[PDB]
């Protein structure tokens, strides 16, 4: 029936910063809406609820309005608890969510250690090989990572993952694997890492050769 | 005291149907809604539907509306979530929640939530090989071709919890999962210390001990 928009999908505050985030119904809902915030591994915690309505047990500190298409949930001052991914649900009819704003952690750009891994012998034995990419202790998240075997590009053929802001230093962490047969991995010598990311001047590349 | 236990992880085969659990206990049964919400790896939280136990009358999202039967059992306070012809798009964390709805309408409690995975995949434990280390190295393990989800990974039982990115396992073409653990350690430890992760799978039993050498 009727559709939420949440704004923005991403966000990065520092403790004691003043955070807005904003939910968008296509027609009118009313007071029919709820914000929640989950973390990763946990079920969603209600913290407003009816738009402006604070749920027993939240902290002041969380605060909802608007009526209508339009509304606003604010938290006054976040607190190192408060990192979380955020959700606003039309309690209507459809209880619809909407699509959810990350509220991570600002912190001073870092570029990332660069790391390349050439496939283990007894890997080789299985008739396969990996090369693996580690980018580490990096921000902010968006990064570019590029594999050149031959110094040709390699596109769609690569997998790669990204930790979660680190505990302790608030930087990610990505690795990319490149997985070849054995048979492929051996018809080439050159295999090369190539990172782009606002913390480096110039990209950077890691590589290798197999025989060597 | 309020508790929503829900049915443990299951494994379905792809148009295969599912039936979930919801035992409620701590609060009286009738008086409140049980909504189910799932979350998809990578993908917010979705609304599927309500039912009052009260009556047994649903409200479905019309996204579900075919595929998805809820029911409920008040002799045993338990709610029913069935998803039938379960493609991959279905793997996700299924929650249950408690909620009121009229005079005021929130969901206020939620169970433990069950993971679905669908997947042709036979159980398979991992083959663990090395990230060999090529003022400070890393190294790690790389952990190949499991199923299913998921694997923990230790360094030195655990010694060494300091620099150690574990990542999210990764779905590949085969069907297994796969990731990389790494650690960062001194240079100057690779002549006198020797690492070993620790990889464990407990849904096969298989434990994997792979010592990483320079």
């Amino acid at each position: 029936d009727i559709r939420l928009t949440q704004s923005p999908s991403s966000l990065s505050a520092s403790v004691g910063d003043r955070v807005t985030i904003t939910c968008r119904a296509s027609q009118s809902i009313s007071n029919y809406l709820n914000w929640y915030q989950k973390k990763p591994g946990q079920a969603p915690k209600l913290l407003i609820y009816a738009a402006t309505s604070l749920q027993s047990g939240v902290p002041s500190r969380f605060s909802g309005s608007g009526s209508g298409t339009d509304f606003t949930l604010t938290i006054s001052s976040v607190q190192p608890e408060d990192f979380a991914t955020y959700y606003c649900q039309k309690t209507l009819r459809t209880w619809t969510f909407g699509q959810g704003t990350k509220v991570e952690i600002k912190r001073t750009a870092a570029a990332p250690s660069v790391f390349i891994f050439p496939p283990s012998d007894e890997q080789l034995k299985s008739g396969t090989a990996s090369v693996v990419c580690l980018l580490n202790n990096f921000y902010p998240r968006e990064a570019k990572v590029q594999w050149k075997v031959d110094n040709a590009l390699q596109s769609g053929n690569s997998q790669e993952s990204v930790t979660e802001q680190d505990s302790k230093d608030s930087t990610y962490s990505l690795s990319s694997t490149l997985t070849l047969s054995k048979a492929d991995y051996e018809k080439h010598k050159v295999y090369a890492c190539e990172v782009t990311h606002q913390g480096l001047s110039s990209p950077v590349t890691k590589s290798f050769n197999r025989g060597e | 005291e309020f508790q929503l236990v829900e049915s443990g992880a299951e494994v379905k085969k792809p148009g295969a149907s599912v039936k979930v659990s919801c035992k409620a206990s701590g609060y009286s049964f009738t008086s409140y809604y049980v909504h189910w919400v799932r979350e998809a790896p990578g993908e917010g939280l979705e609304w599927m539907g309500m039912i009052n136990p009260s009556d047994g009358s649903t409200y479905y999202a019309q996204r579900f509306q075919p595929r998805v039967t809820m029911t409920r059992d008040t002799s045993t306070t338990t709610v029913f979530m069935e998803m039938s012809g379960l493609r991959s798009e279905d793997t996700a964390v299924y929650y249950c929640a408690r909620g009121v709805v009229g005079a005021t309408n929130e969901i206020d409690f939620w169970g433990q939530g069950t993971t679905v995975t669908v997947s042709s995949a036979s159980f398979k434990g991992p083959s663990v090989f090395p990230l060999a280390p090529s003022g400070t190295a890393a190294l790690g393990c790389l952990v190949k071709d499991y199923f299913p989800e998921p694997v923990t990974v230790s360094w030195n039982s655990g010694a060494l919890t300091s620099g150690v990115h574990t990542f999210p396992a990764v779905l590949q073409s085969s069907g297994l999962y796969s990731l990389s653990s790494v650690v960062t350690v001194p240079s100057s430890s690779l002549g006198t210390q020797t690492y070993i992760c620790n990889v464990n799978h407990k849904p096969s039993n298989t434990k994997v001990d792979k010592k990483v050498e320079p």
